[PDB]
């Protein structure tokens, strides 16, 4: 019983592949051997637990950075010219000119400046001193401690949970909606109220003075008496400064709307209020399923009842609360769906509508902001997306799932994926023509002859929104409708200033390169759910090879026969799908980076004019930004910025290393490793050294894996340093 | 509507007109003004000025950058951006698309049905591009007939 | 290793034996066709895994099918 | 059907040497000896990459690999109408013989043998992996 | 035994690639203990290029 | 190099005038790409070294490079029938 | 700024806390 | 070339290089380095001490070093760089 122990079929293999492949299938605990049910949920829980110590023990190292060799003090003094400072740098391989170059932020040494927007969200939270942090970071230590001991406990046989519990799924909505999403929302406004607000008015809350310090002039008096209006009297002015006591109100619970006009950032008595509403409506309802006392829902019959009786949805849901509790994949793909729609309603939701003190003024950590979370959110969405593809494999019952909505997917897949590809084929045609057609007009000296598409709806949108820009004038934007004169007292005197505001990112002036690249998005989200679809629907079978239920999720091929097998899985769907993922949120992110990078410096005509042909987008994006950044270092010198120059042509040796695992296939490799092992066996003085392992190839599957984390991983450092060099070299 | 001045009174669309003839003019001042590349950028000229008095004669809506932007939405003033040149390539791409579907329904009743399309027969082809011309009233009257569409009994379809 | 099975849709027509390049395949007495004699495969522990039995399979779907399972020296094909 | 005995006083074909030979594995794993009678003095394509001038008697053939057996035997059993076995030969000393087992070339039929991997079934009847989860047995197997 | 030879014939076969497809029959064979006797000639090939499969009585249907 | 060149104009001075010989036809905007190559020409400048090659082969004249032209479609008709 | 004994209380407590990664990692593994 | 009485000689088991000669040193020289190296035969205990004794002198020298020595522990020797938008 050699490594890997979970999979003895792994473990009689003589080659490296063993050692590979039991790093990648360390985690697949349902395909290991001897396996059985108590054991995947038991395992599946403590590895939960030891994920959330590695967050807990994660932001606790980012807390003990800030609070020990970061500025947080000196940021606080002065958000506007003081740069975030992460950690600092010991390395042994600097120069005196890099030891030099990196000190900034009036610091002692070589310090990295810290572009996660830590500094803004501790500020705005209530966080002031170093000390704060530690202890914050002490808290959190104590916190993933208590999570590693509670993963330790849950696998000692005393208390081990059983299954019946882990498929509990009304208990666990119940206490998930009710505890995790309510009180922890309340516990937030708590907070919120108690500390963020006293220490954005200047007065400094503490627990040595917790049950001292009243958080209104009458508290928790106007509350028990209905007459919350109290809370919302006396909100802060637009005289005031952020952490002075100077120009601020007395109203906790506000809903004024719109942006502290200092910050250019929500207000924390309206994310206060904003708490204590999705705190009220979870706790709400998390009372809403059956667990122990009688009243509730039962999901399976909500389910079973839930049959259209014109028989156009078939059985319906019948048969899925057993599917969905059953199949762990469903969960995580249901999980992870949800996950990456609102990891992209974080991206487009902190932009927009900054929630936290002066991160709309600090530019370049707000663009890592968005791209980390539409990347996340690429990444998060694909796996929901391959998690169908396994559930459909490995977890798919026809027999149980029988003419409900679930295998009525699989009765007309061909016209879902056909559609898909229509669809994408539309956008693709459209875009690169009508892109290619501006490149054409630009390039033969008739800027006038685009076809340029004012982007009408999404303008409409805006207009119903508030913006008086177009002058649709309908609702919000005209005053003669309901929903104004409704609104125009309650929260359109913050929301009207903050989005007729032509500095912020609040729905930004929209034109037709917005259109243009606005359907570039629609083409990589409708390809990307194509390929994804795709795999997931002929996850089973196919016309190709009706058997590929049988070969397991994650097989390379079946074959050089029946034409040719290549990339059949439905793994390689997703690994296709990975590219796509990369194209769109490239695009999107291109998008964000270049509507910005010219809204902060001021001339938006340049992205008006600029952005409906590729070659603006070469020339007035990808090279001229890239200025500063590729002059990071020189032969004359190094700037700042060379970290961030080193890590550019890094991405560009590590993506197009890819290329080599992804052009590239094993058999050239493997007779090339032949040739090496007799080149080892017959060489004197290294015949004496021996392999255990017998050198191959890397197998086919781990190649594509192996290209395509190289690829992203190229993919994701040309862009973080791209985007991080052409933003925080040239500010603005 | 949205925001956009017309083409006929925007300044910056004037702009555009006014630097691209100034463009081609210092073109000409290297070139004797009878020669024949000197006629080329006269007529470049000329097919200039008659474009820009064409975008500001139909309703063309310019935005900031002095460039005709075009309001695809359905507007009861901007039908020829959109709307009726959709309607004149929808009737040339759905003649493509019936006369392509005809052929291979002409075709499959062959003797050798795949002979038939490597070589495409022509007098068997253009006279089903005539019949191409009333397209609407043969895909829908197909459609309602039953005929444009083929029941799922009868179609190829990978398994679950 | 591999695990090939083969299924009752076989007509015998013997070509994935031919095809095979590590002899595992063999044709034994059958009641089930006109050839009256069907694949199998016993050694099944030499098969490194090639599916040419299966490119050479005219019966759609496949009789032939290889499963690729856990690998071992035989089945990787190597001579070191 | 009596297996042939391998007997190791038959000499090598006219090679002069390759290094697509016997690497270690020929040492401590398993090799292949391949041993059939010729016609005449031929020259035949070495599996292992060359061409070596085989003899007008039996000829021994010392392999790596199972593969290198059959690439070779069905070269010298269309190219020439040479009947051929090997055998696998381990480092301790056992020879294994290997192919044909029955005598008779697997391509044609023979009553002594068994069917062994066959399903009376077909690919289209082969059960969901949903309904065998946590099993040793897989949907193919059984 | 067989619906007829020479007859048009629509295969019931999930794993096919001629399900619901129109074959002709060339030939069904009447030994007992076959278990596909009815050939089935198609005028489209499949991805190994034969158009000749053996099927079961019970896969097919006479349309 | 016959018709659509300026040949006997980059001859006359080649260090000023560049070395054109393919004229686009003006349809669709693409008449900008008939650039200033010089000596009173418009077309794109090319890069094949024609010029030069026929500068060294003592070539003065279009009519030198239309017989050319003429010989080697005689020759191109003696290919195919050979 | 932190004071150097904070910094002996953290590398303790992250000890503490590493001991416990290698308890849960041990019972992973069993 | 295959003689079932010797599998080691038909399969490449040779010692293609080596040598039988027992010893070419002398008795001063061979108990010099068997007594100096007689700490650090065995491998469990030659691994404890040349991890504990590699952490120890890595920490020792990156700790003792100067600025001349290594530019990390120099520090920063001028003014430093300001940055766009008076960050
Ligand atoms: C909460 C999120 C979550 C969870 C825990 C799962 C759970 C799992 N996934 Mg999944 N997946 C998700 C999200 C997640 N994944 C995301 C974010 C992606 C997109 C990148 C995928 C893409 C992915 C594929 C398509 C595969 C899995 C598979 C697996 C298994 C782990 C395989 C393993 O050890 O990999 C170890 C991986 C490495 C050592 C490589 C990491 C190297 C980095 C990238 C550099 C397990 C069932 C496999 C499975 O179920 O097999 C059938 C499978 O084939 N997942
Ligand atoms: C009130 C009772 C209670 C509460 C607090 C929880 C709490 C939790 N359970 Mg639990 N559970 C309970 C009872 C409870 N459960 C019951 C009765 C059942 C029995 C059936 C279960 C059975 C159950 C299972 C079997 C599993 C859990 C798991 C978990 C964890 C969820 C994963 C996680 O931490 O994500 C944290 C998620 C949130 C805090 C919600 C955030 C929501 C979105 C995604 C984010 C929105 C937040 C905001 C925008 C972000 C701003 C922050 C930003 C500034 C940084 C969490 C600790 C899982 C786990 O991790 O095990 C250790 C697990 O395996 N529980
Ligand atoms: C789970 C959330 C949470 C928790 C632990 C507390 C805890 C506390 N709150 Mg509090 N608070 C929260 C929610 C929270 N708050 C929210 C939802 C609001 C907004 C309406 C406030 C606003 C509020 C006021 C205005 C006051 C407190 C006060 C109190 C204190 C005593 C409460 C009492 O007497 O009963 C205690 C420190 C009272 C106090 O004495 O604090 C110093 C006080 O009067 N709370
Ligand atoms: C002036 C330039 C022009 C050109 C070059 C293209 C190019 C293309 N378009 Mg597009 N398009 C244009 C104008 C243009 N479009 C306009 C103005 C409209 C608005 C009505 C659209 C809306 C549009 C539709 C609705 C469709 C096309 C489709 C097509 C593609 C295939 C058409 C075909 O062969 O018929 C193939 C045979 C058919 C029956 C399809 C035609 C659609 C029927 C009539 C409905 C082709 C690449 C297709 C596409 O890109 O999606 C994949 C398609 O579905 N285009
Ligand atoms: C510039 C590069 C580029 C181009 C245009 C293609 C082309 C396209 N991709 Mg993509 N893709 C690319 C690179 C690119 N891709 C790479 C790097 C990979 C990663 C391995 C993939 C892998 C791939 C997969 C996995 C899928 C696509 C699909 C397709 C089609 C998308 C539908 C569409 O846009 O139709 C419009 C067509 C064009 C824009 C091409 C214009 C060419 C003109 C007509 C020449 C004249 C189209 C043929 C999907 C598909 O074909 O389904 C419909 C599909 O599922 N792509
Ligand atoms: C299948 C193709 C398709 C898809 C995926 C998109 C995708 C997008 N478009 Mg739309 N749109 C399309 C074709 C499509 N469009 C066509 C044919 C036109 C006429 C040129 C428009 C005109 C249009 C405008 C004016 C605007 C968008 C906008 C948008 C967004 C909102 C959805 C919307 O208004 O669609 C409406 C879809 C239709 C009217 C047609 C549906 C597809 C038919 C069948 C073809 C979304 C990103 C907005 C945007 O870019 O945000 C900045 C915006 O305001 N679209
Ligand atoms: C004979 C005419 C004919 C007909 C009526 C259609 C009609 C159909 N095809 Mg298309 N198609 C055809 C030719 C045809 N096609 C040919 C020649 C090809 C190879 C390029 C394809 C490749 C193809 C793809 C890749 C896709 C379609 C799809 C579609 C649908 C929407 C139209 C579309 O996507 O734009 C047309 C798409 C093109 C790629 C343009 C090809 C059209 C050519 C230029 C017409 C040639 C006809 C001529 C006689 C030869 C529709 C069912 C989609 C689908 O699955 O259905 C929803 C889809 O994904 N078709
Ligand atoms: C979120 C992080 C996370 C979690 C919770 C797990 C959880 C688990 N992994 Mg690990 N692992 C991870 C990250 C993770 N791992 C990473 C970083 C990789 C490399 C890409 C691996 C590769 C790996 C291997 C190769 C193996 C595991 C195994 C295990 C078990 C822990 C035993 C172990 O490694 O000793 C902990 C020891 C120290 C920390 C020292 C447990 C089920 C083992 C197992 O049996 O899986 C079921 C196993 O053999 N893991
Ligand atoms: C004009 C009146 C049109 C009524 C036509 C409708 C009709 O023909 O009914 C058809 C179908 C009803 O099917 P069911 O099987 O649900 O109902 C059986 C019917 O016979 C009613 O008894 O309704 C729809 O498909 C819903 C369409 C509205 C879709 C609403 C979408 C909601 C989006 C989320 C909000
Ligand atoms: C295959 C599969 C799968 C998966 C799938 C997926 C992954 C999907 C996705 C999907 C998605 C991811 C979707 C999403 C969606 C969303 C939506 C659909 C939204 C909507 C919204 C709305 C409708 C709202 C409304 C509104 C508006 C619009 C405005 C104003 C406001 C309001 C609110 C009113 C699973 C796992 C299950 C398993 C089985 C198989
Ligand atoms: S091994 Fe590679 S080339 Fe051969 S069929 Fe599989 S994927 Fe294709
Ligand atoms: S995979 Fe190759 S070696 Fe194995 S049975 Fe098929 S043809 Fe023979
Ligand atoms: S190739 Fe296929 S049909 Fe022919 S004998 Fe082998 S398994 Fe049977």
């Amino acid at each position: 019983s050699r490594f890997p122990k979970f999979s003895r079929g792994l473990s009689q293999d003589p080659t490296t592949r063993r050692i590979w492949f039991g790093i990648a299938t360390a985690h697949d605990f349902e395909s290991h051997d001897d396996m059985t049910e108590e054991r995947l949920y038991q395992k599946i829980f403590a590895s939960h637990f030891g994920q959330l110590a590695i967050i807990f023990l994660w932001t606790s190292g980012n807390l003990f950075h800030v609070a020990w060799q970061g500025n947080f003090e000196a940021w606080g003094q002065d958000p506007l010219h003081v740069r975030p400072i992460a950690h600092a740098i010991w390395d042994p391989h600097f120069g005196q000119p890099a030891v030099e170059a990196f000190t900034r932020g009036g610091a002692s040494g070589p310090v990295n400046i810290a572009y996660s927007g830590v500094y803004q969200w501790w500020y705005t939270i209530g966080l002031r001193t170093n000390q704060d942090l530690y202890g914050g970071s002490i808290f959190l230590l104590f916190v993933s401690a208590l999570f590693l001991i509670a993963g330790w406990l849950h696998l000692q046989p005393k208390w081990k949970p059983s299954v019946s519990w882990f498929k509990n799924a009304e208990s666990r909505l119940n206490h998930h909606l009710s505890g995790l999403f309510g009180v922890s929302s309340l516990a937030w406004t708590g907070h919120l109220v108690h500390v963020a607000i006293p220490e954005s008015r200047g007065e400094h809350v503490r627990w040595n003075n917790l049950l001292t310090a009243l958080p209104h002039p009458q508290g928790l008096g106007p509350f028990f008496a209905g007459q919350w209006n109290v809370y919302a009297q006396n909100p802060d002015s637009n005289s005031h400064l952020f952490g002075t006591s100077e120009g601020a109100g007395t109203a906790i619970l506000t809903f004024l709307g719109g942006f502290h006009p200092q910050t250019q950032s929500l207000w924390l008595t309206d994310m206060a209020h904003h708490h204590l509403a999705i705190a009220v409506i979870f706790i709400i309802a998390g009372h809403m399923y059956r667990t122990n006392f009688g009243i509730g829902h039962s999901m399976k019959e909500i389910l079973e009842a839930h049959t259209p009786p014109g028989g156009r949805l078939g059985r319906g849901h019948k048969g899925l609360y057993d599917t969905i509790n059953n199949s762990l994949h469903f969960q995580l793909g249901l999980a992870l769906a949800s996950l990456g729609v609102i990891t992209s309603l974080v991206a487009q939701h902190m932009y927009s509508l900054p929630p936290y003190a002066f991160l709309a003024q600090d530019f370049t950590t707000q663009a890592a902001l968005y791209t980390h979370h539409q990347y996340i959110a690429g990444f998060i969405m694909t796996g929901a997306f391959a998690h169908g593809a396994i559930f459909f494999i490995r977890d798919y019952n026809p027999e149980q799932n029988k003419d409900n909505v679930l295998a009525r997917m699989l009765e007309h897949k061909e016209a879902i994926i056909s559609h898909l590809s229509w669809a994408s084929l539309f956008l693709g045609f459209h875009t690169l023509g009508l892109y290619v057609h501006n490149d054409v007009m630009l390039a033969f000296g008739t800027p006038e002859k685009q076809i340029l598409i004012e982007p009408v709806f999404a303008q409409w949108i805006q207009s119903a929104h508030g913006k008086a820009l177009y002058g649709f004038d309908v609702l919000l934007s005209s005053a003669d409708s309901p929903a104004f004169n409704a609104g125009q007292t309650l929260w359109l005197p913050g929301w009207l200033d903050a989005i007729n505001n032509n500095s912020n990112s609040l729905f930004l002036t929209i034109g037709p390169g917005d259109f243009l690249v606005h359907h570039a998005i629609a083409l990589g989200l409708h390809t990307t759910t194509l390929i994804l679809v795709k795999g997931a629907l002929d996850a089973r079978g196919s016309k190709l090879m009706p058997d590929k239920k049988e070969f397991g999720y994650s097989f390379p091929c079946d074959g050089p026969g029946r034409g040719g097998t290549c990339d059949i899985s439905a793994w390689d769907a997703f690994y296709l799908a990975v590219f796509w993922m990369l194209n769109t949120i490239g695009w999107v992110t291109f998008y964000w980076h270049w509507k910005h990078i010219t809204l902060w410096q001021g001339n938006v005509a340049q992205f008006n004019e600029s952005s409906t042909y590729l070659m603006g987008w070469l020339r007035d994006y990808l090279w001229l930004n890239s200025s500063q950044l590729i002059n990071g270092y020189n032969p004359f010198g190094m700037n700042s910025l060379s970290v961030w120059a080193w890590m550019f042509l890094f991405g560009h040796l590590v993506w197009a290393t890819g290329f080599m695992f992804l052009i590239s296939w094993r058999g050239y490799w493997q007779e090339l490793i032949e040739t090496l092992a007799w080149a080892h066996e017959r060489t004197p003085l290294a015949n004496l050294v021996r392999w255990k392992d017998k050198p191959v190839a890397l197998s086919i599957v781990q190649a594509r894996l192996v290209g395509l984390a190289h690829f992203s991983v190229g993919y994701i450092f040309t862009y973080a340093a791209f985007l991080i060099a052409s933003t925080s070299g040239k500010f603005g | 509507v949205a925001g956009l001045t017309p083409c006929k009174e925007s300044k910056g669309f004037a702009k555009r007109q006014k630097q691209e003839i100034k463009k081609l003019e210092g073109r000409l001042k290297l070139y004797a003004p009878d020669s024949a590349p000197a006629l080329a950028i006269n007529a470049t000229i000329e097919k200039t000025k008659r474009r820009f008095e064409f975008y500001g004669n139909q309703g063309l809506l310019c935005g900031t950058d002095g460039l005709p932007h075009l309001i695809v939405d359905g507007d009861q003033a901007h039908l020829g951006e959109f709307v009726y040149p959709g309607l004149v390539f929808l009737y040339i791409a759905g003649w493509i698309g019936w006369v392509g579907r005809a052929y291979l329904i002409d075709v499959r009743t062959s003797k050798k049905p795949t002979e038939k399309e490597i070589i495409i027969d022509v007098p068997l082809a253009l006279r089903i591009m005539s019949k191409g011309l009333t397209w609407p009233v043969a895909a829908i009257g197909e459609l309602r007939s039953g005929k444009l569409v083929e029941k799922s009994s009868n179609i190829t379809v990978s398994p679950r | 290793a591999h695990s090939v099975k083969i299924y009752d849709t076989c007509i015998g027509c013997t070509q994935c034996v031919r095809a095979c390049p590590t002899d595992v395949l063999e044709m034994v007495p059958w009641d089930g066709c006109k050839a009256s004699q069907i694949a199998s495969a016993p050694r099944t522990e030499d098969c490194v895994g090639c599916k040419r039995c299966e490119s050479a399979c005219p019966t759609d779907f496949l009789s032939v099918r290889v499963y690729l399972g856990a690998e071992t020296t035989r089945s990787m094909g190597l001579a070191y | 059907f009596t297996p042939p005995t391998l007997n190791a006083d038959t000499p090598a074909p006219i090679f002069g040497g390759s290094t697509g030979g016997l690497l270690r594995k020929a040492q401590v794993e398993e090799f292949y000896v391949i041993t059939w009678e010729s016609p005449k003095e031929q020259i035949f394509e070495m599996p292992t990459g060359g061409a070596a001038i085989m003899r007008s008697g039996p000829n021994l053939l010392k392999l790596a690999r199972k593969e290198q057996c059959l690439a070779l035997g069905a070269r010298l059993r269309t190219k020439f109408k040479i009947q051929y076995q090997f055998y696998r030969v381990f480092p301790n000393g056992e020879v294994q013989y290997l192919h044909p087992k029955d005598g008779v070339y697997p391509e044609k039929v023979n009553a002594g043998r068994t069917a062994v991997g066959v399903n009376n079934r077909s690919i289209g009847q082969n059960a969901n992996p949903a309904e065998l989860k946590f099993a040793h047995k897989q949907a193919y197997d059984l | 035994i067989g619906p007829k030879r020479g007859s048009i014939v629509k295969v019931l076969r999930r794993e096919s690639y001629w399900f619901n497809d129109t074959g002709k029959v060339v030939a069904v064979d009447q030994a007992p203990g076959v278990r596909y006797p009815v050939v089935v000639r198609f005028d489209k090939v499949n991805y190994a290029g034969v158009s000749t499969n053996n099927y079961s009585p019970d896969e097919l249907e006479q349309s | 190099g016959a018709r659509f060149s300026n040949y006997e104009a980059w001859l006359s001075d080649p260090t000023h005038i560049k070395p054109s010989a393919q004229v686009v036809w003006p349809i669709v905007g693409q008449k900008i790409l008939n650039g200033d190559v010089g000596g009173g020409f418009q077309g794109i400048q090319i890069t094949s070294g024609f010029f030069q090659l026929w500068r060294a082969s003592g070539i003065t004249s279009e009519l030198q490079l239309y017989t050319t032209a003429i010989g080697g479609l005689i020759f191109a008709a003696l290919m195919l029938f050979a | 700024s932190i004071s150097d004994s904070q910094i002996i209380v953290a590398l303790v407590s992250a000890f503490i806390t590493g001991i416990l990664a290698l308890r849960l990692g041990k019972s992973l593994y069993q | 070339y295959f003689d079932l009485g010797e599998i080691d000689n038909t399969t490449g088991n040779w010692d293609l290089y080596g040598n039988d000669d027992p010893n070419r040193y002398n008795g001063f020289q061979n108990k010099f380095f068997e007594t100096f190296a007689g700490a650090f035969t065995k491998r469990g205990l030659l691994l404890k001490f040349l991890v504990l004794g590699g952490a120890t002198t890595i920490g020792y020298l990156g700790s003792t070093s100067s600025g001349d020595l290594l530019a990390i522990k120099n520090g920063p020797k001028q003014a430093p760089i300001m940055g766009p938008r008076g960050r």
